[PDB]
């Protein structure tokens, strides 16, 4: 039972830290999308 | 001529290059030889480019373009009801001409600040999860938002069904006529949408302002203001109107298209600079006015499909962030069996128990609580080894007071009903009761009462509220039933 | 790194959080 | 009027007249050429310009090359003599059997039926298929999709409904093929001679063909669908029978737009789509449709950009549906063929008052389950199975049993998996289903359930795997 | 001047001078037209024609109509009557209780306090409130990031402020929507009405009103955020007060800012928005501090777009924000309020070399202990509340009585709450959590400090409850 | 361009001219090199076998003449050793009699680099397969139109071939590296760039090639031309845009994955991902016999060995299952540059498909069979040359083999 | 700052430079803090956009890392034979949520001799400097 608490500690930290981790990865990213859509809808408009 | 006339330079794309024309105001109506209308929507130095209502098959360079002098207006009022119309308000169910007497148009101001009150009559879906969790009132802005086929028309389809209690009721200060408003959708769609309304006699106090897939896009663009000013007439005349714009999502399209191809900057997703503008200017046309304005209102439900949930992407973002609240559907939800697929927890209503009835809020109020208390240890359940009985017990009234949600369609019920339903589980009744059989339960536990005890759902009803003796009856009422049921 | 698959990611470890800090106490 | 060339590049041709400008969607003709070039009219550039895009090959035009305005949109020959046959955009035989004597011609340019003229009658139309039958019934008359990125089936489920149900079907049937592989008409058209459904030698054809493959020019893929579409109305309203459409696939009509869509001066939209995209796929979408007169059961392949469903294109179909079947890459990876996703393909008619409730419980029973073994997935991956109630290690069984009888054998794949092919009954459907739900077949393995036909098929197959 | 307007694209009007061209940023009026259109300049395209953005509906423009140049930017009534009265973004009235009467104009569009104006230091600017003042202080001149919306507090805790500016610094306030809902603005007219910051019929009102409505077009939401700007700047440069800004909210900012920019063509930068996001906000910002005068206070109201608080928008924000005030809908639920959270608010100032160590020490006491319970809580749910050590069950204690004493009624919801609103003074509100940190009132009952102002209040409420 | 028998053996520009230094090209024949592909009319089903040499490639995503197989995944994970050793196979049949039988091979360089092509005409040479060999060369320094034409250019020398009822067989390595020429030359002339930079009609591109590998029926000399382009995906990323723009051209794509290779899957076939939409038509009798659900076992195997990743309380048909799986996919394991023959291929897939391998231990499977082939082909060839001409497996080879491999086995588990 | 247009803010760090190489030129030595290299790379992206060159990688113009490597190369150590004087530049980056991957941090990590990396972790938990002694370098 103090084995189980301690793994079961580390486990849910980790989790938390790769819940920080992958919202932050998702928030670059997700700005990067817009970012590259739009710069590809302007290259094409100004080639006009 | 080039003052009231122009003649065509270049013709594409559905955008007109007229020269002359010297004396257009912007957004006015004008017309080719050919008898098609178009919009001047670019006023240049040069040139006035039109946005052309039809198939630029019609017309060629040099085709001479004229002034109407008049701004886009459109048919208005009681005679429109039961009708299925354009966005030009032009009859297409080919029942004959629309009587239409005033005419109003379909660009105006929203009423001001003063003109208005707090929201405060309730406007009732017959959806248990909206009417106890997610209020709507008159004069309110609530969206219903989600991705593809996850429920959205239904919500305003039963909303709509709904208001019949009301409108086959002598009090006129109950009745609710309704619009709905089909932008991009096939015609099929709307066909067999005026069916399943026909068929609940709903029609009767509805309007159909429809703007389908083939329709220019011009058309697709108005269809939202010309159905607006048609709910402005009952507003501002001292009557309640509702309107559902079935979508948003399809008229930013069109309007992002004649931005585009009349060359205006775009921003992201490739849409103008004032997109935010062009929805904000419709929303905000609903409203509660005040007894010295007539009291009057126009609540709207307006239609965003979403991207693989991606509530932040460009239009959705406006629209949530114009709105009072938003009805959020989710696929999971669907798929798993909770229909409506309501995210109860996403879900908002700014304007709130300003618009709940007492009857409701005494029950309303309890059911939010024990669901959020849920939702914090729901994902427990299926690993819940060995848990309290503490938790233990919320996760019961968890999924109980979930499956007391749930609905089919077409059903829309009497804010009486809803709340003895809501009261079984609520008070604890179907907490030995399994939960697959709640849905069983409910129907039949309904169906007894609505047959048998009118009286007291009258009372509920009337009294508003659950009085100390009905209370106790209906105590009777569901454990003798209940009984019945588990034999 | 899809928008999708970062939030099937997101999704399944909020869980095991959940059930994980749940078995801890 | 007779026009001149004053540019050429690709696709698209501006031509110059000097007297009598063609309208807009008129076809003109190249003279001076070994085959016939026909030109669509696109728009007016002004100065008596013309921009066009070329319904073939621009190599060997020249500057000046002569140009007569036709006088009239790319009219094709249709009407019964078009059965058994194989058109091209502008309607010439491309079979080598000669001429294609109609009586009359149309224009496949036209405006779709007027909302008085819908119809509103559900049929469910039973294919055999387990997962369609099951969660999303085609509808006789309505609009089906068949979704899916490259590779995940598209066209062999095209190809097991052309078996399961144009061949018994009494009425025409309209194979279109847009911008797809011409290895595949040459397929088709042999197969469906080898089978009787187009005759050679009499009148007993039952089926009209019309390609524009991928070895062509942007502008004959932005027109077979019109060309293919048009013979189709014409059985519809003129003879007022059933008819079937099947096109593969309606993405190379928008994909064909895209690619001229610069040439034509354009700011570009999203994803790099032309900015009318929504209207183009409008305007002839709402032409493939059943009425009062007549009615058309369309199926049409979808393809998918990068696997991408919310891609402008595959996204902006969706509306155009009653029905809806999704290909997914993750499913075929696994081996399950059809490689239908379950949660995500939806049928108008999956209703009670359309199918009934045991259909309907069944349906959404079976959706529950795969539902709630998704959301497991991903964490018994992780934290493993033990601590799982039995109550959910129960779910995970059913479901990978369900999973499974959703798989089955088709009569057009057995080269593909080896095995006979099984076309189930509706009731069988619904039945086996029911049992898996029911906990009747909880003894058998989850193997015994994959590749099969009906519920019996696995019970057989336990035994024989029984060793 | 006299121009024509020689194009109209949406709401970008292009008028043509014969002779002068007014500078960029002055403000051209239409003529001939049922209400007000005010066009500002925004650019020089060359061939004597200036590019403008319409402040409203250019519906109706013809190409030719006659434009006169204002000769300047934007100017509006500024002053006292101007107090409790509803503003357009020309200073225009739309509440409708006639004109607005005052003696000075003031162009909205204006520079910043030249470095020499500075103050050279930091002081806490206080408003009576035990959370904020004690854990999350204000600074004089500086900005604050509220965060929080409905349900909690919102606009109780801007009406408190509002009323607690004008009490302890004599100082009025300014309330500019950027962007608002008219339901909601109207909402928000009645509401301080009701609550007297606003008085209809004398001249007490201690705020006036500025409104940029969501359906005006982007400039007028763009600029209305100055306007209510100019009117602050008053109270400060004319009459040396200590004024109150409140923007609500700051991203519709910024947002209108990217419609402007998109309408001018302008390239986006990283996520859409303008390539000018960082200067559009430094020119406002700036403008708001602590001059040698008076100093402006600015409570603005914060939206976080996709919950990221790296997009550009908020990132850029931040870089001017002394302190953010978050409501809690977690803490109210607690029953307390202000629901303000006294872990996740936060403020520059709180330096010991600036609130002193006293007033350092005593707030890291607080937060710690509140934090420490917050440890504990998972413990006593589940083990239950006893393993607790004859100090563990002390932090507790404490904390919970901390909690409490932390929570306060205000004078703006008298009319309601049928109790007394108080205004704790910086001194009694480190005194106050001084003593219980201390040990002073272990022996006192939780319900002693629920809803009271200074301690002294903990202890008499605890004499009433035996 | 020129075309026809002259350039066989030598190495040419993207226009004709000769880059080996060995003299001018004796060319009769030229032909245009952008030629649209023959209609429905003059083309049969595919139905004879185009043999790679490897298992994994032949037995599960089957390839036939005139049919185009798409071979795709990142760098370096051994796409152009696919086509290698393909055109080293083809020696069998080119140093034999029939006719019918032999293969032409071309293969074009694109974007490539000179040193690593003049690498690859090395081997060639030193495997005597240049002789059936043409190398189309538009490298990394040559102008982004010659890159964008040495396609087309080395197609038209493969139609030569196709019209005039020889065969034919053309490597396009790779198509990414033209489209990006494209792309270039394509801006450079100021047509707006579209998806991704590159023109609205890359998929045209490649559709318009492509097709023109094609099976010509008898009516026009039964000749056909196969195509193998090549396409380089990024971290995997097969959804990729280009990548499934060419995926919807072909007839078939082998996806080679990073991760497989590294764990000694080599080849890093795909099972999974990899499909032939030709099918068994494209396979001899005894083949099919072998491999006909194989390829759907393996698919429905990778899925549960990942099921069980955790040996959940698993039966039998599911431990069977992982006891087959497991041993089929040593066998598909394969080196390079040793092409098998058709009936080697047979014999060993037998072993495995037919359960006598299930109670070897995986690790020994490979040595196993090198031991086994050794025998058969030294004793045996009576049936390797009855299974290989007979083309099928009769029920006396299908008994002479049970009987070889189950005594073999137990000898060798000595 | 924040007021000043951006062709001040973009100029700013080349004139602070100018001055401090009159030190580095004689034989003195001379300190420059650039406080931020990150608001400056706005300030010259807004200009580079409103020119319309080519927006890349966050939509920063491609010479962005040219407008510091030429900043920062004139921080130099000159020998005896020169005068022996220097510039030292402290140049200061600031990157959200601790991205030391991003467009600018990188292009700035690739042209100064070593990094100084302050982490909001340590801030909180009591250590300051913040100073990440793993990850910084000289």
């Amino acid at each position: 039972q103090s084995a189980r608490m301690t793994a079961m500690d580390n486990a849910s930290k980790n989790a938390s830290e790769m819940i920080d981790k992958l919202t932050l990865t998702f928030n670059r990213t997700r700005q990067a999308v817009i970012t590259k859509e739009l710069i590809e809808i302007i290259s094409g408009a100004a080639a006009l | 001529d080039l003052e009231e006339t122009g003649r065509v330079l270049s013709i594409g794309d559905g955008i007109a290059r007229v020269h002359g024309l010297r004396n257009v105001q912007a957004e006015e109506m004008v017309e080719f030889s050919s008898g098609l209308k178009g919009m001047s929507l670019n006023l240049e130095p040069d040139n006035v480019g039109v946005v052309v209502f039809g198939n630029d098959k019609l017309i060629k360079e040099g085709d001479i373009v004229k002034r109407t002098g008049a701004i886009v207006d459109v048919p208005v009022g009681e005679e429109l009801l039961g009708r299925v119309v354009d966005a030009l308000g032009n009859a297409i169910d080919g029942k004959g001409p629309i009587g239409s007497k005033a005419r109003r148009r379909v660009g105006l101001k929203a009423p001001g600040i003063i003109p208005r009150i707090s929201v405060r009559e309730p406007m009732q879906t017959g959806i248990k999860a909206v009417d106890s969790l997610v209020p709507i009132g008159r004069g309110q802005r609530e969206l219903i938002i989600g991705d593809r086929q996850t429920g959205k028309t239904s919500i305003a389809i039963d909303t709509i069904i709904n208001q019949k209690r009301f409108n086959d009721g002598t009090d006129e200060k109950k009745k609710l006529y309704c619009i709905y408003v089909a932008i991009g959708q096939k015609r099929s769609t709307v066909a067999q949408l005026v069916k399943r309304l026909t068929d609940a006699d709903a029609m009767k106090y509805t309007i159909v302002v429809s703007a389908t897939a083939s329709d220019a896009a011009p058309l697709q663009y108005l269809a939202p203001y010309s159905g607006c000013s048609m709910g402005e007439y009952f507003r501002d005349n001292g009557k309640h109107a509702l309107i559902i714009y079935d979508d948003l999502s399809k008229q930013a399209v069109a309007y992002r298209q004649m931005s585009l191809l009349l060359r205006r900057p775009p921003g992201r997703e490739a849409y103008p600079g004032d997109v935010f503008y062009l929805h904000s200017r419709l929303l905000e046309r609903a409203a509660k006015m005040n007894d010295a304005f007539g009291g009057g209102s126009l609540t709207a439900l307006p239609v965003i499909e979403t991207q693989a949930g991606d509530v932040s992407a460009y239009i959705p973002t406006n629209v949530i962030s114009i709105t009072d609240g938003q009805i959020f559907l989710e696929t999971e939800l669907f798929y798993k069996g909770i229909r409506p697929a309501i995210n109860v927890g996403l879900s908002v209503s700014r304007v709130g128990s300003a618009a709940q009835t007492r009857a409701m809020k005494q029950v309303a109020g309890t059911m939010k609580l024990e669901l959020a208390q849920y939702r914090e240890v729901a994902a427990f359940a299926q690993f819940g080894s060995d848990l309290d009985a503490a938790t233990q017990q919320l996760l019961s009234r968890g999924v109980r007071l979930t499956e007391l949600l749930k609905q089919g369609q077409y059903s829309p019920m009497a804010i009486e009903e809803q709340v003895a339903v809501i009261y079984a589980g609520v008070r604890g009744y179907l907490d030995k009761l399994e939960p697959s059989k709640i849905t069983k339960f409910e129907n039949a536990f309904l169906s007894h009462v609505i047959s048998q005890h009118q009286a007291l759902l009258s009372k509920i009803r009337t009294d508003g509220k659950i009085s100390e003796e009905s209370d106790a009856k209906l105590k009777e009422i569901v454990t003798n039933f209940l009984a019945g049921f588990e034999a | 790194a899809t928008l999708k698959d970062i939030t099937r990611r997101l999704k399944s470890i909020k869980n095991i959080q959940k059930i994980t800090k749940s078995m801890k106490m | 009027t007779t026009g001149r060339i004053v540019a050429v590049i690709g696709a698209v041709v501006d031509v110059q007249f000097d007297e009598g400008l063609p309208p807009i969607l008129n076809a003109l003709e190249v003279q001076g050429r070994e085959t016939r070039l026909v030109l669509e009219v696109a728009q007016h550039l002004g100065e008596s310009t013309v921009r066009t895009i070329a319904m073939d090959g621009t190599e060997g035009l020249v500057r000046g090359q002569k140009v007569l305005d036709s006088g009239a949109p790319i009219r094709i020959p249709v009407g019964p003599e078009t059965l058994g046959r194989i058109m091209n955009v502008i309607g010439e035989p491309i079979d080598e059997r000669g001429p294609i004597k109609t009586k009359q011609f149309a224009a496949i340019h036209a405006e779709a039926p007027e909302f008085v003229e819908m119809s509103v009658e559900q049929e469910i139309l039973v294919t055999g298929i387990k997962v369609v039958d099951l969660l999303a019934p085609y509808a006789k008359g309505g609009k089906i999709g068949l979704f899916g990125g490259a590779g995940v089936g598209k066209t062999v489920l095209i190809m097991e409904l052309i078996n399961n149900v144009a061949k018994a079907h009494g009425g025409y049937s309209v194979f279109a093929g847009v911008g797809e592989r011409t290895r595949e008409g040459n397929d088709l058209y042999h197969e469906m001679i080898e089978s009787g459904v187009i005759n050679l030698k009499d009148a007993t054809s039952k089926v009209a063909l019309v390609y524009g493959q991928m070895n062509e020019p942007p502008g004959a893929r932005a027109r077979v669908a019109l060309t293919g579409l048009t013979v189709a109305e014409y059985f519809r309203d003129q003879e007022g029978q059933d008819v079937l459409l099947f096109i593969d696939n309606i993405f190379r009509f928008t994909q064909a737009g895209s690619e001229v869509s610069a040439l034509l001066g354009r700011i570009p939209s999203a994803v790099g789509y032309q900015p009318t995209l929504a209207t183009d796929m409008g305007t002839m979408q709402e032409r493939i449709t059943t009425t009062k007169k007549g009615s058309i059961t369309s199926v049409q392949a979808i393809y998918v950009p990068a696997d991408d469903l919310t891609d402008p294109a595959p996204a902006t179909t969706f509306a155009h549906l009653d029905a809806t079947t999704v290909l997914s890459r993750a499913i075929a990876e696994l081996g399950i063929y059809p490689a239908v996703d379950p949660l995500d393909s939806t049928s108008r008619i999956m209703d009670p008052n359309i199918v009934g409730s045991e259909h309907y419980d069944v349906a959404r029973g079976v959706q529950k389950i795969l539902q709630d073994y998704k959301s497991l997935q991903d964490i018994i991956a992780i934290l493993g199975m033990d601590e799982l109630s039995e109550e959910d290690k129960l779910t995970v069984s059913r479901a990978r049993k369900i999973q499974r009888f959703l798989s089955q054998p088709f009569q057009v794949a057995e080269v593909f998996t080896g095995h006979l092919g099984k076309l189930v009954p509706l009731k069988e459907t619904i039945k086996g289903f029911q049992q898996i739900l029911a906990g009747e077949y909880d003894h058998l393995p989850e193997q015994a359930f994959y590749m099969v036909g009906p519920i019996e098929e696995a019970v057989a197959k336990a035994d024989k795997l029984a060793e």
